[PDB]
This record gives structure tokens, sequence and C-alpha cells, in this order.
């Protein structure tokens, strides 16, 4: 035995035992959202171990909860906040193809394979199962119509798939109508999104849009307007932190022989409100800080009726500022000698309202100089839901956001997948020998999905997917179209049905780096043969 | 780590522990419903049927029967009434709609068939709509005040309620703005409703006893400021190199404080509130100019005063302005017994209305805001929504009758869907039935066909007999809550349908 | 600082009260939990649990009865429904099932019943008053001609439905077996006499029956005995083989030399002169049934007469009945009247285990015959006595007149009673009209849970059966191994009617029990 090292708490295990380890470890953090997935799929529930409660279909966020014990299920989950970065959807489809292509993969080894030859057998079917999707993502460049087809795609298999329709357009409008930028000569739409929040009891169909932001806060004082519209108003972003002021550090204050001590105590505060009237003077309208305004400087915005809000999200003031054309200022001084401020450092809305919404009031701002303004105020029966209806939001506005920021879409619902799935085996097949096996696996792998979707419906479904096989096969072969291909599987009702027909559609990018990262992180499990784990640092436990 | 419950297996798990809360309020509902002595934590103590506060002092281990208590505080911020009736609903809804999931094909199905009944439903309970004058209101505010420990004066507390309302005043009022005083003693029916501000503060001006006891026509200034030698906000230290700057300097302190109240004399003040108290200097040099001055009154209530006195508060005396100071009748410092408080009312057209009660214990006292609340409140939901619904159930049994209606005329295997919401709003008016039975079974189907040829209204009377016609019985509630608390009732009962499995750990991760 | 609520009114150690309403609620899923682990066990095409004993030994099931029977439970509400299926699997063989899903279901639907408004004197008026409709209306609904009984021909039609049931796929050879060790009993007959002795190696088509029961042991007496003949005449009896021992106090005193020296050679004389004398009589085979002397044993093996060693008290008999010999105390005294003739007494050994049979008769024909069961699993081999002890329970009940009448099983009459019993309630004015409609629906377990068993869209085969009411028997169905709705009529599929009689009593007897209680006192500990 051994002696090897080193023990205690440093282990290592060999070949065999870690292969499935890894595999098994793999099918762990995958099994348990494998029934996510699909219209036909559910949602779950997490238990902060304390009572607390937390309702999501996510895969990602709901792996996170998870707490990933181990290299190999921490890996997937890993893996899966990758995707939301590449897209924002599908990370809870990902893992899967991951996690099966390992399961395959060691089935082969376990065939006495040997993993180099089988990490070149995905090495190659996925370079040449891009090479299908050339065929399969092009037609889908051309074809606001299907735009509501890819934000409604993403609501299904999701609490807000029942009001599907309904937010689809909530989705997409916010970001069409509202929302666009440009740094350095180029056109995208917020890879951080638009301000969206949630409202505590009411409708669930009833969550207002709006024309604007809506910037999550209450007025300084009471004694301020509770709203100032009209039109062509005067809104100030000043992270000023006009509030009060004191000595700059290092700078003491010994005085002497005065008897002055208050001759500059006022002049303290003087030096101000000079700068809060300095600024209250170019419009006032609205003033929003991020530091705060404080009640000996509130008296001063509250007499001149403008309302004034106290320490704001800096998040928020950029993005408003931003559309109203004003400029988030940050010093007084501009250029010397300057005070300072401008008329043309205010911004330009509509109306400045802080509306209600169930035992809480925020300022909404309505109207801008440049159009770009949304915020979809949510509103349903419990925190629980309110919650997981944003995270539906969040992972929908994204499959958008990639679509308009790259031409290609691409079939969902198992039909890309279910292609591949015959395409590569039937035509991929010219090595043949054993990296043939290989390729078969990858291909075999992708059937993981289409399956899933089905067999999430508790009757038997090993047939609708065999249907959806022939039916893709019939692109070519075997044994002028017109295209019998190019169909999918409608989860809703049983049986075939062309996907481009229905508002189903998922974009390219997903499909890809998806399928590209899945490989990747089976690899790099595939070259594994031993885990050597060191225990961390005890406690001194020491008898002496 | 921990294990899972998935599948049916557990779906039920979820479903029987929603039916659970809500057997927890079936006693509640207006007629009898029992008021529940329930004792908490730390040493607190409440009693009364108002759900968001019977259930919220009550904790609750699963999560379906978390999220249903959430739907009680979910639903009384909203409209402020359908505290025991939407849990009650809420829950029922998931009890005829279990049997449909296992025998139905899916929860999903049931999703999209719980869309067109909210849709439907919604219609129907708009159907039974009345006009609300905006007096009169005073008869619907007398439905709110019925269930709970106000019935005994129906009457005194629907006026003291919509009168609060009527204070302000504005488009939305904010309750915010209408303190609610609490006076242990006295009789129910002692419990006036000043016009101004109620406050518990002693006899003003804690340097001597000098200051006037109440003030006709006073002038008043509220201030933020503190009113005291202010110290150099910039961190100052003080360096005596000569050899009497230290009587000087003693004197430079006196002086701020003599200038200080100099310059707030000047708007011709009588009565100041300032929400710090003064230093004794201060206290004089004022007190010389006959001028009342009260310190340590509260934030919020400063702001009350704001209204009523029509004074704006200020700080700085330097920068005053005569828009600062206000015009409020009198000033008068009366003693609740043993307990001083002095009293601030008057002013036209001031929002701002403080409803001080009276009765029993401060226990007592508090389950009569409590449901004075419920008042207040219902009246608001009326007021700023003037419409109103065919109440004692009627609406309910309306709803169920009309979807009943539609169940048969749908085509599709999703039909016992829209059947379940249907059965499951009958047994609104059910325990309304079964808390002043027996029997609340046998009067039941006497609705059903009342509702099919007689006409909408006409629900369960809670003297009670059984039957009778709302309109005529004079029961109606505000639309707005039967409205939202259906709603709140079916959405999260859909969230909950959503749900397949539960995890018992968390990372964060 | 305080607070907490006393305690209303003291009682001794601890005990456990029930709301009555609350228990029902609370009781009433108790038992159905136990419910949606009974419906999957149900009919062929549905599956099977294994349990592990509190001793730790190992059972699988497809019989509901003995699901329970190895289950240890505490809810007293379930303790019912469990005494239910218990007290009937004793009574009449099969139909076990049929039991709890109808309680269970029963309890299920009296729910909607309790929470609408009735109370659990109406919900029992309401189920009973069906109990009688439902009894008698199937006494009629029959349509089935009771056939008579004779050969394999009818019992083969009978016997496979009970076995096909759980066992599904061997329906047709097991069954075989069991009608095949049943027509060697002349024909009021006994049940307990066909025997079961299983024996692993082989898969289990290799099983055969024999005519006459089989011994897991060796001829005593050593490489003395034949073990083998040729229709040899046998004689059992139970007092030892050996010397006569004295019952109560007795031993052995020698005076003298002449007494010693001839004492051991007295003893050889007696054990002889018994045996010779019994051998004599033509008794070619000696069963011993309790004691063996080997003192004695030296005489029988020599002549050439075999010796089966001592069976168990009650094996001796279901032995004895096969010989046509009977036993008879005290040795020697033999009577041709109480002798028996036995075909072949060889020793064959199955799984390479010694074994002595009675196979085949020429012959006298054995009463009583065992079944020779060879498998691959200790565990299978014992869940196939059970679908064996099914049917010999069915021929148990064809062999009492007049309860030898066939009824469409498969769900069939289980779909047509749907509707039979809504009529009843249809027609019946006051508030059991409810009480009885409910009655009817609950009848909906047997039809839903044959399809849901197949992975059949339980949403298509209920509207599907309900359209066929055709009456031709019926006549309408359901197989799991087609497509939309089968027809009972054409497999030759029945299920014997009085089993559904007793079985739809004893659901409604034992739900009515569970609906009758208001209050639950259980004790602790
Ligand atoms: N074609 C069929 N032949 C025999 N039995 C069938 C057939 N189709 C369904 N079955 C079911 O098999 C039997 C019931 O299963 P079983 O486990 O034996 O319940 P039980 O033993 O309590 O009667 C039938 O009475 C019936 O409900
Ligand atoms: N209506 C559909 N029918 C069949 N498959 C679909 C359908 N809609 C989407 N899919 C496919 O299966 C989905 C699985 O859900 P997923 O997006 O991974 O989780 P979520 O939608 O909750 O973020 C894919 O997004 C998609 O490619
Ligand atoms: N006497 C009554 N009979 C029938 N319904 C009533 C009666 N009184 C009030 N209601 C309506 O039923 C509602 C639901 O109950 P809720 O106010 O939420 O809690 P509680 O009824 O216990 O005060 C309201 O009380 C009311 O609009
Ligand atoms: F796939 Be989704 F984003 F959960
Ligand atoms: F609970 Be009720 F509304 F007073
Ligand atoms: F279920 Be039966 F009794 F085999």
């Amino acid at each position: 035995s051994r002696s090897d090292t080193l023990f205690l708490g440093g282990e290592k295990i060999s070949g065999d035992d870690i292969r499935n380890q890894n595999v098994l470890a793999t099918m762990a953090v995958a099994n348990v959202v494998k029934s996510s997935l699909g219209p036909v799929g559910l949602d779950k529930m997490l238990v902060d171990d304390i009572g607390d409660f937390t309702v999501t279909n996510d895969g990602a966020t709901i792996l996170s909860l998870l707490d990933v014990q181990h290299p190999a299920g921490k890996i997937l989950v890993e893996l899966a906040q990758q995707q939301d970065r590449e897209i924002g959807d599908g990370t809870t489809s990902v893992v899967i193809i991951a996690s099966e292509l390992l399961k395959r993969a060691n089935e082969l080894v376990k065939n006495k394979i040997h993993p180099t030859t089988i990490i070149t057998g995905f090495r190659v079917a996925l370079r040449e199962a891009i090479r299908f999707i050339n065929e399969v993502l092009s037609t889908s460049v051309d074809t606001k119509e299907t735009l509501i087809n890819i934000a409604k795609t993403s609501m299904s298999s999701k609490i807000i798939g029942a009001d599907s329709d309904f937010f689809s357009n909530m989705v997409v409008d916010a970001l069409l109508a509202v929302k666009t930028q440009n740094s350095k000569g180029e056109i995208k739409y917020p890879v951080k999104a638009v301000n969206v929040l949630k409202a505590h009891g009411k409708s669930a169909t009833e969550s207002l849009l709006v024309p604007g932001y809506a910037l999550n806060c209450t007025v300084a004082s009471q004694a301020m307007p509770k709203r100032i519209a009209g039109g062509n108003v005067k809104i100030a972003c000043l992270d000023l932190n006009l509030q009060k002021a004191r000595m700059a550090m290092g700078v003491q204050i010994n005085i002497d022989d005065p008897e002055q001590l208050e001759q500059i105590r006022k002049r303290e505060a003087g030096i101000v409100l000079e700068r809060v009237k300095k600024i209250i003077d170019a419009g006032a309208q609205v003033v929003l800080t991020t530091k705060g305004i404080d009640d000996l400087c509130l008296k001063e915005f509250v007499e001149a009726k403008i309302m004034g809000v106290r320490r704001c999200k800096k998040e928020d003031l950029r993005r408003i500022a931003r559309a109203t054309g004003a400029t988030l200022v940050s010093s007084m001084s501009n250029l010397e000698g300057e005070e300072t401020f401008e008329s043309s450092y205010l911004g330009l809305c509509d109306e400045v309202v802080q509306a209600k919404f169930s035992d809480d009031e925020c300022i909404l701002i309505k109207g801008t100089s440049k159009h770009s303004s949304s915020s979809i105020i949510l509103r349903g029966a419990n925190d629980y839901s309110l919650d997981e209806m944003e995270r539906s939001l969040h992972d929908s506005l994204s499959v958008v956001k990639r679509t308009l920021e790259s031409g290609n879409v691409v079939p969902g619902g198992g039909c890309v997948e279910a292609a591949l799935n015959i395409y590569l085996d039937n035509f991929a097949t010219t090595v043949g020998s054993r990296e043939q096996l290989a390729i078969a696996e990858f291909a075999a792998a992708l059937l993981i999905i289409p399956k899933t979707l089905a067999v999430n419906a508790a009757k038997d479904s090993s047939e609708l997917v065999a249907k959806l096989r022939s039916y893709h096969a019939a692109s070519q072969m075997a044994k002028k179209r017109r295209s019998y291909r190019n169909y999918g599987l409608d989860l809703i009702r049983g049986k075939i049905v062309d996907e481009i027909h229905a508002g189903v559609l998922e974009p390219t990018i997903s499909k890809v780096k998806s399928l590209k990262s899945a490989l990747e992180a089976c690899v790099a499990i595939l070259r594994i043969d031993t885990m050597i784990t060191v225990d961390p640092e005890p406690p001194k436990e020491d008898p002496h | 780590g921990t294990d899972a419950s998935q599948g049916k297996g557990q779906i039920i798990s979820n479903i029987n522990a929603c039916v659970a809360v809500q057997e927890a309020l079936k006693p509640t509902l207006g007629p009898l419903g029992s008021d529940i002595l329930i004792v908490t934590s730390n040493q607190k103590t409440t009693i009364s049927n108002d759900g968001a506060t019977i259930l919220k002092l009550l904790d609750v281990v699963h999560p379906a029967a978390k999220t249903l208590v959430d739907i009680s505080r979910a639903q009384d911020a909203e409209v402020g009434d359908g505290t025991t009736s939407v849990t009650i609903l809420a829950g029922e809804l998931m009890k005829e709609a279990k049997p449909f999931l296992e025998e139905g094909i899916s929860s999903h199905l049931i999703m999209k068939g719980y869309r067109k009944a909210v849709s439907l439903a919604v219609e129907k309970i708009n159907e039974l709509a009345v006009d609300i004058t905006s007096e009169l209101l005073e008869r619907c505010a007398r439905t709110a005040m019925s269930s709970k420990l106000i019935h005994n004066n129906a009457d005194f507390f629907v006026k003291m309620c919509v009168d609060a309302v009527l204070s302000l005043d504005r488009n939305d009022l904010d309750d915010k703005l209408i303190g609610i005083k609490k006076i242990p003693g006295g009789a129910m029916e002692e419990s006036l409703f000043i016009n101004g501000v109620a406050f518990k503060k002693t006899f003003s001006y804690a340097g001597f006893e000098q200051q006037p006891k109440k003030f006709n026509n006073p002038k008043i200034l509220s201030l933020n400021v503190e009113l005291e030698l202010k110290a150099e906000k910039d961190n100052a230290e003080v360096r005596v190199e000569h050899v009497e700057d230290y009587q000087a300097i003693v004197d430079a302190e006196w002086q701020l404080i003599f200038e200080k109240l100099r310059q707030v004399e000047e708007t011709g003040a009588n009565i100041v509130l300032s929400k710090l108290p003064i230093g004794d200097l201060a206290t004089q040099f004022f007190a010389d100019r006959n001028i009342f001055c009260a310190g340590r009154v509260s934030a919020d209530d400063m702001n009350r005063v704001i209204q009523a006195v029509g004074g704006s508060i200020q700080s700085t005396t330097s920068d005053i302005k005569p828009e600062h100071l206000g015009t409020c009748a009198l000033f008068e410092e009366m003693q609740i017994g043993s307990e001083r408080y002095n009293l601030f009312q008057g002013c036209p057209q001031a929002k701002t209305c403080t409803l001080l009660l009276r009765g029993g214990a401060e226990q007592v006292i508090a389950e009569v805001e409590r449901s004075l609340h419920d008042a207040i409140m219902i009246v608001k939901r009326a007021l700023q929504n003037k419409l109103i619904v065919a109440g004692g159930g009627a609406t309910e049994m309306e709803v169920s009758k009309c979807l009943r209606d539609y169940s048969k005329t749908i085509a599709g295997k999703q039909q016992m869907i829209i059947n379940a919401f249907a059965k499951a709003l009958e047994v609104i008016p059910r325990q309304l039935c079964e808390n002043a039975g027996f029997d609340a079974i046998e009067i039941l189907n006497k609705l059903r066909l009342a509702h099919s040829k007689g006409e909408k209204w006409y629900g369960v009377v809670f003297e009670t007999e059984n039957i009778g016609d709302n309109f005529a019985k004079f029961v109606w509630e505000p639309a707005l809550v039967k409205i939202n608390a259906l709603n709140s009732a079916t959405e999260a009962t859909n969230l909950i349908l959503s749900v397949d499995e539960t995890i018992t750990n968390k990372g964060s991760e | 600082l305080p607070q907490n609520p006393n305690a209303g009114l003291f009682k001794q150690g601890y005990n456990s009260y029930s709301n009555a309403d609350g228990q029902i609620i609370k009781s009433i899923a108790a038992i159905r939990e136990l419910h949606q682990m009974c419906l999957t066990s149900m009919g062929p095409c549905g599956r099977n649990k294994i349990i592990v004993n509190h001793l730790g030994k190992i059972i699988i099931t497809n019989d509901a009865a003995t699901m329970l029977r190895e289950l240890d439970i505490v809810h007293p509400a379930v303790k019912v429904l469990v005494m239910a299926t218990e007290q009937q699997k004793i009574d009449m063989g099969d139909g076990t099932n049929l039991v709890m899903i109808l309680a269970g279901e029963l309890l299920n639907v009296s729910e909607k019943l309790i929470s609408m408004g009735l109370s659990a004197v109406e919900i029992i008026q309401g189920y009973n008053m069906a109990r009688k409709f439902t009894l008698k209306e199937l006494d009629e609904m029959v349509v089935g001609e009771i056939t008579d009984k004779n050969d394999k021909n009818e019992l083969l039609k009978m016997i496979k439905p009970v076995i096909s049931s759980k066992k599904y796929g061997s329906e047709d050879i097991l069954s075989e077996l069991v009608s095949e060790a049943v027509s060697h009993v002349l024909p009021y007959f006994n049940v307990d006499s066909i025997r079961v002795v299983k024996i692993m190696g082989g898969s289990l088509s290799n099983s055969t029956v024999i005519k006459g029961m089989v011994f897991n042991r060796e001829p005593e007496g050593h490489v003395k005995s034949l073990s083998e003949d040729k229709k040899h005449k046998v004689a059992v009896f139970t007092c030892p083989l050996d010397i006569a021992n004295t019952e109560t106090k007795g031993t052995v005193l020698l005076h003298n030399a002449q007494e010693m020296l001839d004492f051991s050679k007295g003893e050889e004389k007696q054990i002889d002169a018994m045996m010779k004398e019994i051998a004599d009589m033509g008794v070619e085979c000696i069963v011993a049934g309790a004691g063996v002397g080997e003192l004695a044993l030296h005489y029988l093996n020599r002549y050439g007469i075999l010796v089966l060693k001592v069976p168990s008290k009650f094996e001796l008999r279901r032995l004895c009945r096969v010989c046509g010999a009977t036993p008879l105390p005290r040795l020697g005294a033999p009577t041709p009247e109480e002798l028996g003739l036995v075909e072949t007494v060889k020793t064959m050994e199955i799984g390479g285990d010694r074994v002595t049979v009675f196979k085949q008769e020429q012959g006298e024909i054995s009463r009583t015959s065992t079944i020779i069961l060879r498998g691959a699993t200790q565990n299978n081999l014992d869940d196939i006595e059970r679908a064996i002890d099914d049917g010999v329970a069915a021929v148990k009940g064809l062999m009492k007149p007049s309860g030898g009448k066939l009824l469409p099983g498969a769900g069939a009459t289980e779909i047509e009673l749907i509707s039979r019993i809504t009529k009843y309630g249809e027609r019946t004015p006051g508030l059991l009209q409810l009480a009885i409609k409910q009655f009817a629906v609950a009848f909906e377990v047997v039809p839903r849970t044959l399809a849901e068993t197949a992975g059949l869209d339980v949403n298509e085969v209920l509207p599907n059966l309900y359209a066929a009411h055709n009456v031709t028997e019926p006549g309408a169905v359901k197989t799991d191994h087609l497509y939309k709705g089968v027809d009972i009529d054409g497999e030759s599929d029945e299920g014997v009617k009085d089993i559904r009689e007793e079985n739809i009593y004893d659901m409604l007897a034992t739900k009515k029990f569970a609906i009758n209680v208001a209050t639950e006192a259980a004790t602790t500990v």
C-alpha cells in the first residue's frame, strides 16, 4: 500500500473511479434541472434552510442556489453562468448537452476507446455541426414581427408563459422603442438593460410599462411638490452631494484672538447654500443627487417648489441624464474660475410625477429629449412570484438583444438539435473506424434535449421524438424539394409542426455559444484521470 | 447536504399546505367571525379578525403556506379590506382545483385555463357595479365597521372615518397625514376628531411654566433647527493665548443664542415648534416675547402641523420669511389626567386630521383603530374609485354561476379548469352561512336558482337566517376590493401550481 | 417575561384527541397515502414493490393484501382499510385490490360530499343504500353463462384472469399447472390439499405438476434403503419405529448375569420380530411420521424396504391422502384395510438436491397433488405461489355452487356500474342523491387505474368506455396491448362474479367505518 503522498485529508482517485465520479458528479447537477426546460417544464422552490423560499424555473439561478459541491459539478455551474454572458437564456439547457457529452464520452472509454480519440471525435463533430447551422440559421435573417416571436419563445417553460403574448411586447417595445445607445461608432441595445421594478399586490396582466425611467425614490421633504408635469421640465442630475460642508481634512481650525468662531461657523454653511442657489438659478424644476440633500439645504430647494430627491441610485441618474440631454454634474467648478452651473446642464422631460403602487411610491420621469427611456413595473401576488416574473424578464429581454445584435436566428423547439442528430451521423461518418463511434455519440448526445422536452409530459412521448427523427432526416437522403424538413416539436399538442410557422424562434448565437462551451467543458473533464485533493488548514488543536 | 421531495408526491404537499392556512381563517368572516387571541413574541399579545394581522403575528414553516400568509398583507395594502377573504379564496381555490391535476393532463394546461377564468370573472365582477356620490359614503363605510368590534357603535365610527378622509383632501389621500392618538379611558363615544394635531407634549417651555396654556390666533413657526449654541461643523479647536479671551468666548456663546431667536421673533412669532429641544438661554430671551415654544416634536408630527397651521418648516432663521408663519385658532394643553397633552387645531383648508379615540384598555383601543383603519381605508378605496359591488357573497355567487355557464360552453380537455375556478368562488359565501348555521349547504342551491333568473344581486345575510338580497340589505363591498381579492387569490395559486419540486438548502454561492 | 397558554383539562401521561372533521380531512389523506401505492399494483400491466421485513427478509409482490401484510402501519384509520384487504384475502382469495381501491376512493370522493355540507350520518346512509343496490344489480349484470365445472375447459378460462392479473405474461403456462394439479382431485372438495413445492434451477417455464406431493428429503436407513421401487404397497404410521419406549417413567433393571447376558439379546429379538411381522404383510414401504429407531432399523433395510423419515404432523396427512393408506399409532398390528398402494417412490434430484417423490399413479391416483416450480429467484418463485394460491382460491369458489357464475371483469362491469349506480341516485329524492352520484364515480378507479398503467391517455380511455356502454355484454373494456379501448368478450377475459361482490361489500363496509368515526383517542408507546 502506498506509500504515496499524502494523507490524511489528501487523497486521489485513479482512472476508472474518477472518470465515473466525474460523470456522476455531472449528471447530478444536470439531472436536477433536466425537468425545467421545455414549455412542459416546471419551476422549483429552494429553501434558505431558515424557512425562506425562492421559486424559480431558471437553470442558472437554480444551480447557484444548489451550492455546487465538487469540481465536476461546480464546473457546470461555471459553464451555466457563462451562457448568460453569451446570451441570457438556455442556461437550463447548455448544462444538459455538456453532461450528456461526458455521459456518452465516458461510456466509450468504458468501452476501452481511449479519450484522445473521443476528444477529437467531438472536436470535429462540433465544427461540422456549425457547418450545418450555416444552412439553418441563414434563412432566418429576414423573417418587429419575428422579434415578438423570439421574445415570446423566451416566455414559455416559464411563469410568464401564461401571459406570453401580453408581456412579449412589453419586452420588445422598451428595448426596440426607447433603448438604443452608441459607443465608438457602434449601435447596440443595453446589455445592462433598462430599469425594471416590482409592485407588491395588484393584477398580473396589469404591469405598467413606462414612457420614461422609474427612479425608485421618495421626496426629500414632504413640503416639496409630489409632481411637476406639463412640458419642458428642468431636470438636474447633481452628484455634488449638496447637503452641507465640513473643513477639508488636514486643514485644522485654530482661532485667535477673536471671537470669530461664529464669523465662519455660518460661513461653513453659506458656501454650501451659495452653490445650492447657483444651481437652482438655472432651472431647478427637479433636483436629483446621489450623495443627498440636507435638511438645512432642503428648505431652500423646498420653498422654490423644486422636487428634490435625497441620495439617488448613481446608476440611474446616468441613464436618466442621458435621455433628458442633461449632464450628470460631478463637481461644481467648471474651468476656472467657475461656480458654477449653466442651463445647458439641465435636462428635457415632460412629466416628473411621483406615483403610488400599494403602500409604496416611486418618482417617474415620463418623456425625454432623446426618446430612449423604458421601465417596466411588474405587479403580482407575492414577492415570491414578482421576483421570478423578473427572472423571465431579464432572461427574455436578453434573447431579443442578442437577436437584434445579430441578424441570424434559428428555428428552436428541438428542430436544430434534431437536424444535427441525423445530419452528422448519416453524413459525418466519412472517417469511420473508431473516430466514427465518437462523432456518433456526439450527435446522439444532442437528442438529449429533444428527449427531455417530451419526457416532461407524463404521457408516453417515446414516439413523438421518433417522428421528429424521420421527418428531419428527410431533408437529405435516404434510399427542387419542396423541402419537407425544418419542422419541430409542438410540446403543447402532440405531433410535429413547422416551427417557423410558429412564434417559436431562438437566436442563432444562443445555439452556438452553448453548443461550443458545452464541448470544452466536456473535453476538459475527459482529460481527467486522477484528482489529487489535499486537505485544507486544520485548527491548531495543539495538545501543548 | 439534504434531500428534496419532487413530483406529485410533493406537488400535493404544496396544495394541502395551502388549504392549511385558510383553515385558520374560516371563523373570521364578517357575520359572527369570532376574535382570535394570539399570543406572540416578544411579549406581544393581539386579538381580532383582521387577516393581515392575525396571520402577520403568526409564523409558518412551509413554502406554500408562506406564500399564502404573504397574500394577506399583499392584499391589505392595495385595498385594505379583503384581508380575511383573499386567504379563504386563494386556499379553497386549489382544493377544488386539485383532482384536475393528476386526472388532468398537466399543471400548465390548467395555467392557461385560469387566464380565461380571471378574465371572464373580473368581467362578471364588473357587471354588479354601483356608483358612489363622493353623507352617502357613510353607507359603505358602515360595512368596514360592521365585522370588528365597531358594530356596537357602527354609526359613531363611520362618521369619524369619512371625516378624517374628508380633511385630506387631495385627489389621493395619504393617511400618513392623519395621525391617530389613542387615549385610554372615557367612553368609545368620547372619541372626538380634532382638526389639528394632538401632542403628548407637556407644558411647553421647559424653563418655567410661564408660556401660555393656549393662545387665540397663534402665529406658528415650525423649525427643524436646533436653537442652541451651534458648534463648528468643521472640527475646530480653541486657543486662548490671551488673558481674558475666555470670558469673551463665554459671551460669544450666549450671544449667538440671542442672535438666534432674535431673527425668529421678527416673524412676530408667539409659538414655535422645534423638532429639537432648545437651550435654556434661548429659552428665556424669546420667553420675554410672550411666545410659546414646544420642542422634541416628532419629524412626522411637524409635518401634520405643517399642513394644519399652514407655515412652512424652515432651517437657519436668518433667511426666514413671512410665508413661514401660519394661522391656527388655538393651543390649549389640557391634562388627560396625571398626564399632560398639548392640543392644536383650527386653520381653514387644512389636510391634517388626528382622530383621538377612547374606550377601554390600550389593547381594546388598539383593536378599535385596527378595525377603524379598515374603515378609513375602505372609503378611500371607494373614493379613488367611485363604483361598488353587490356584497354579501352575492358578487361571488354571480361569477360562479356565470363561469359555470361558460363551463359546458367550452370544447376542450382543459374544460375541467374553468370549472374548478367557479366551484371555488361559491365557497366565498359558504362560510357566511356556516358561520351562522346550521346550515350553509341548503341555502347554496337557493342562490344558484336566483342568480339564473333572479337578477345579479341577492346574496346571503349575516344576521343571519339565510338567503336575502344585499342591495335591499345594505352591504356593498367596493368593487376595487372584490376585484383584487379574486385576482390575488387566483394568481398566487397559479405560481404555486407551477411548482413541482422543492430543494431544502441554499448556497447562496 | 411571559406568556404561555395553560392546558384546558388535563389527563394521564399523553393522549391524542382528534376533532372529527379535522380528523376526517387528516385521516382521509393518510388513507390516500397507501392508495397511490396500491393503484399501480392492481391489474396485469402494473408494477410490483419490494419490501424489507423488520427481520430483514426481502419480499416482492403485486398483491396489495400482502404489501400491507409486510407493512407496519401506525394510522388507526389506515389500519382499517388494511384490516379490510387482509380480512378478505383469507375468506376470498382474489379481489384484495378492489378492496383498497374502492375503499380509498370511496373516502376520496366522500370528501367532496363532506365539504359540500353533508354530514357523516348522511354520507353513510347514502353509500349504504348504494351497497344494497350495487350488490343486487350485479347479481343480474352477470350475463356470463355460469359454466359447469369439468376437466380443464372451464377451469383454465377462469383460473387465467385470476393469474394474468399480477404474473402477467405467463398467464397461459402458469394457470396450466394450476388446473393441472386440480384435476387430480376426484370431485365438497378441499382447497388445502394442493400444496406447492418450488426448487431453484432453470427458468419458470420448466416447472411441472406431479400427482402426489414431493419431499425435499432422503430415505432413511442409509445405504440400506431401496430408494427405487415399482408399484409398491405402502404403510404409514405415527408411533416411533424404535422399541416401545415408556411414555411414562421407565428404565431397565437387571439382577443376575443371565439377565444381562440375555437382555442385550431380548432387544434384538423384539426388534426383528416387530419388523419382519410388518414386512411379511407385503409392505414395500414404511413412511415413518414420528421417531426412527436405529436399533430396529437393522431389519428393514435387508429385505428391501424403503423408509421415509418423519415429516411434520401436518404433512403426514396430505401425504396419506395420496398413498391411500391410513396412519395408526402403536407399532405392529397392521391392517390391510388401512394399507395404501403407491405407484412410484423413486429418488430423483432437481437442482442437485436429494429428493423423494410420489409422482404419477397407474393407478389409485392421489387425492392431493403438488406443483414443482423451477426458477432462478427466491423472490419471484414466492410471488408465483401467491398467484397460484389466488387461483387455488378461485377453484375453491367455483367448487361451491352456485358461485360458478362468470362476470365481465377487465373493468367492463366496473364501468357499466358507473351509470347503473348513477340512475339509482338520479331518481332518488332527498339529500342522499349526492352521496350516491359519488359512490358511482367512485368506481372510476378500476377504469382509469387500468389505463394509467399502460401509458394510455386516461383522458381518452374514460370517454371511450362511456360511449361503449354497448350493452352487448359488455362487451367493452380496455386492454393495454391494443389501440383505443378493447373488448372484454374477445380476450375471453372475465372476472368471477362473487369475488367482485365480496370486494364491493368489504370496501363499502370499511369505508363506512372510517367515515363513521368522529374522534380518535390514540395512546402512546
Ligand atoms: N384482459 C384482461 N384479462 C384479465 N384481467 C384484466 C384484463 N384487463 C384488465 N384486467 C384487470 O386485471 C384484474 C385485476 O387485477 P388484480 O391485481 O388481480 O386485482 P384483484 O386480485 O384485487 O382482483 C381484472 O379484474 C382487471 O381489472
Ligand atoms: N414552444 C416550444 N416548444 C418546444 N420547444 C421549445 C419551445 N419553446 C422553446 N423551446 C426550446 O426548448 C427551450 C427550453 O427552455 P429554456 O429557454 O432553456 O429555459 P427558460 O425558457 O426558462 O429560460 C428553449 O429555449 C428552446 O430552444
Ligand atoms: N354581514 C355580511 N354578510 C356577508 N358579507 C359581508 C358581511 N359583512 C361584510 N361582508 C363582506 O365580506 C368581506 C370579507 O371579509 P373581510 O372584511 O376581508 O374580513 P372580515 O369580514 O372578517 O372583517 C367584508 O367583510 C365585506 O365586504
Ligand atoms: F433558459 Be432560461 F433562461 F432559463
Ligand atoms: F376583517 Be374584517 F375586515 F374586519
Ligand atoms: F389483487 Be388481487 F387480489 F390479486
